[PDB]
C-alpha cells in the first residue's frame, strides 16, 4: 500500500501519548486526539481545565446531539466523567470522510489528561465489549467503517527519538504515522508477521516464550499471558505479570551486572545517567516476545533493545548527560505491550482479519551493532494453553 | 518530569 497522505500524522512521544489531528463539530472545532489501542471510547475536554488549551464547545457546534446519557471511563491510571452525545467528525490528515460518531464530552477528570502533552481527547480503538457505558456504545473506528467504506484495519508506526525533546521539539517533529484503513510499505523493512487477535475486547494476544539474550525464562507460558496480554499504544511501557517482571528483571539485571545501578532506577522510581554519549548499549540485552502465529505449531517473535526499553527523559540537573528510565514495569492485570514496544515495529491491527501484524519499523532507534527484528517461523507446541481463562 | 501514560478497566 501506499498512503502518503497519512504519512507522519501523529505528534507526541511514548510517555505523553501520541495524537492525531482532527476535528468535531460545526463549524469544525480542531482538536488533538491521543491514539489508544487499549480502550474504546472517543472523549474530549469539554470544559476549562489547566492542561488544556482548547476543548469541544458543544453550544458552538450546531450538529452536536445531545444523547442525555453519562459516562464514565476508568483507566489502570487516570480516569474521567462526562456527557454522551453525537458530532460530525473528521480526521484532516486521514482518509477524507466525515462520520457522525458517539463523543462524550469530559466533564470532570482525574490525572487523565497531562501536561504539556498537547492532546485533549482520546480515541479508543479497541473493541466495543469493554466500550462505557456498555457495548451498544458504538466506538468511532465501527461507525467510520460503517458510515464509509474504509477497510476495517488500521497501522501505528510511532516514532521514538532516541534523546529527549522539549515542548518546541515534540509540537515540531514528526512523532509517526496512524494510516488508516491501509498498510504503507514505506513505514517497515523485512517482511509482516500476524499473531491472531484471541479476542475481540482489547486487542489480546498470546506470548508463547520469552528471552532475555537468547536465554529462555523458562516459565509455563500461561505466567507471560497471566489474565491476559494486550496491545496498547496508550501505555508508555512495557508491562509485564509481576511474576514476569520479576524473572525478567532478575536475568536483565544479570546480564548488565558489569554496572550497577540503584534499586530505584529497576522499579522505574529513578533515572540512570550516563556521560554525553557513553551510554553502554552493549551490556543490556535484547528481549525477545515469541507470539503465537497463524499458521498451526507456528510461532515468531519480536525483539527489541536497550534503546527500546531504557526510556530518554530529560536531567534537569544541568549537564550534558544522557539519562533513561527503565520502561518495563509490573503489572496486576497483564501483559501490556506499549508504545516502548510498538515504537521498535510497525504494528498492523488487521481487524478484518482479525489478527495484529509486526514488521521491523523503519523509524526505530538502534545502534551500528544490532537493530529490533521479527522473525519467523519457529514449531512451537501446545500454544493455545499459554492462554488464561 | 517524567510522565508516562497508562491509558480501559474492564
Amino acid at each position: 500500500g501506499s498512503f502518503v497522505e497519512m504519512v507522519d500524522n501523529l505528534r507526541g512521544k511514548s510517555g505523553q501519548g501520541y495524537y492525531v489531528e482532527m476535528t468535531v463539530g460545526s463549524p469544525p472545532q480542531t482538536l488533538n486526539i491521543l491514539v489508544d489501542t487499549g480502550s474504546s471510547n472517543f472523549a474530549v475536554g469539554a470544559a476549562p481545565h489547566p492542561f488544556l488549551h482548547r476543548y469541544y464547545q458543544r453550544q458552538l457546534s450546531s450538529t452536536y446531539r445531545d444523547l442525555r446519557k453519562g459516562v464514565y471511563v476508568p483507566y489502570t491510571q487516570g480516569k474521567w466523567e462526562g456527557e454522551l452525545g453525537t458530532d460530525l467528525v473528521s480526521i484532516p490528515h486521514g482518509p477524507n470522510v466525515t462520520v457522525r460518531a458517539n463523543i462524550a464530552a469530559i466533564t470532570e477528570s482525574d490525572k487523565f489528561f497531562i501536561n504539556g502533552s498537547n492532546w485533549e481527547g482520546i480515541l479508543g480503538l479497541a473493541y466495543a465489549e469493554i466500550a462505557r457505558p456498555d457495548d451498544s456504545l458504538e466506538p468511532f473506528f465501527d461507525s467510520l467503517v460503517k458510515q464509509t467504506h474504509v477497510p476495517n484495519l488500521f497501522s501505528l508506526q510511532l516514532c521514538g527519538a532516541g534523546f529527549p525533546l522539549n515542548q518546541s521539539e515534540v509540537l515540531a517533529s514528526v512523532g509517526g504515522s496512524m494510516i488508516i484503513g491501509g498498510i504503507d510499505h514505506s513505514l517497515y523493512t523485512g517482511s509482516l508477521w500476524y499473531t491472531p487477535i484471541r479476542r475481540e475486547w482489547y486487542y489480546e494476544v498470546i506470548i508463547v516464550r520469552v528471552e532475555i539474550n537468547g536465554q529462555d525464562l523458562k516459565m509455563d507460558c500461561k505466567e507471560y499471558n497471566y489474565d491476559k496480554s494486550i496491545v496498547d499504544s496508550g501505555t508508555t511501557n512495557l508491562r509485564l505479570p509481576k511474576k514476569v517482571f520479576e524473572a525478567a528483571v532478575k536475568s536483565i539485571k544479570a546480564a548488565s551486572s558489569t554496572e550497577k545501578f540503584p534499586d530505584g532506577f529497576w522499579l522505574g522510581e529513578q533515572l540512570v545517567c550516563w556521560q554525553a554519549g557513553t551510554t553502554p548499549w552493549n551490556i543490556f540485552p535484547v528481549i525477545s516476545l515469541y507470539l503465537m502465529g497463524e499458521v498451526t505449531n507456528q510461532s515468531f517473535r519480536i525483539t527489541i533493545l536497550p534503546q527500546q526499553y531504557l526510556r530518554p527523559v530529560e536531567d534537569v540537573a544541568t549537564s550534558q548527560d544522557d539519562c533513561y528510565k527503565f520502561a518495563i514495569s509490573q503489572s496486576s492485570t497483564g501483559t501490556v505491550m506499549g508504545a516502548v514496544i510498538m515504537e521498535g515495529f510497525y504494528v498492523v491491527f488487521d481487524r478484518a482479519r482479525k489478527r495484529i501484524g509486526f514488521a521491523v519499523s523503519a523509524c526505530h532507534v538502534h545502534d551500528e551493532f544490532r537493530t529490533a527484528a521479527v522473525e519467523g517461523p519457529f514449531v512451537t507446541l501446545d500454544m493455545e494453553d499459554c492462554g488464561y481463562n | 518530569w517524567w510522565s508516562e501514560v497508562n491509558x480501559a478497566e474492564f
